[PDB]
């Protein structure tokens, strides 16, 4: 993936959409309820993110990388692990527990 | 809870809107057709209630 910056940072963002994942599933889960983000969090109790990755850079260099989640308790990006990222494949995923609020 | 994901049903009493007006070369949402009709539904219970209460044997 080319990440193109004018500003010297640059963004993947990824969505995933857990009523449809549910729905597929878990179809005998409520979903219309104004409950459904507590039953989906209570169904699922804690999350991990692996994710395995590299930068096409020279071997002896590594850029600084974030994963962060969006927090709508306090809507704002929450970093859940920080990272230096080279040539060499590394997962810089974490466990981010309970999904209620993200 | 027709609110949620699937539907999408934006009626409220609160808002005081009756009636969806299509407009030509756009897309018919499927929470305008619930609301379409849980327009009348709504407006059909007023009417009830006005006359009639929960058990009254016809």
């Amino acid at each position: 993936l080319s990440m193109q910056t004018t500003s010297g940072v640059s963004y993947l963002y990824n969505n995933f959409n857990f009523r449809d994942y549910m729905s597929k599933y878990r179809p005998q889960v409520d979903l219309q309820s104004d409950e459904a983000r507590r039953i989906v969090s209570d169904y699922i109790k804690e999350l991990s993110i692996d994710y395995y990755l590299s930068a096409v850079i020279p071997p002896d260099e590594s850029i600084e990388i974030k994963l962060q989640v969006y927090d709508f308790s306090i809507n704002r990006w929450l970093t859940v692990s920080i990272n230096n990222l080279s040539f060499y494949e590394k997962n810089i995923g974490s466990n981010i527990g309970y999904i209620k609020d993200y | 809870n027709f609110k949620g994901s699937p539907y999408l049903d934006r009626f409220d009493p609160s808002k005081d809107r009756t009636k969806v007006l299509f407009n030509p070369d756009r897309p018919l949402q499927q929470a305008e057709l619930n609301e379409m009709q849980s327009i009348d539904q709504y407006y059909l219970k007023n009417l009830g209630d006005a006359i009639f209460k929960d058990g009254d044997k016809q």
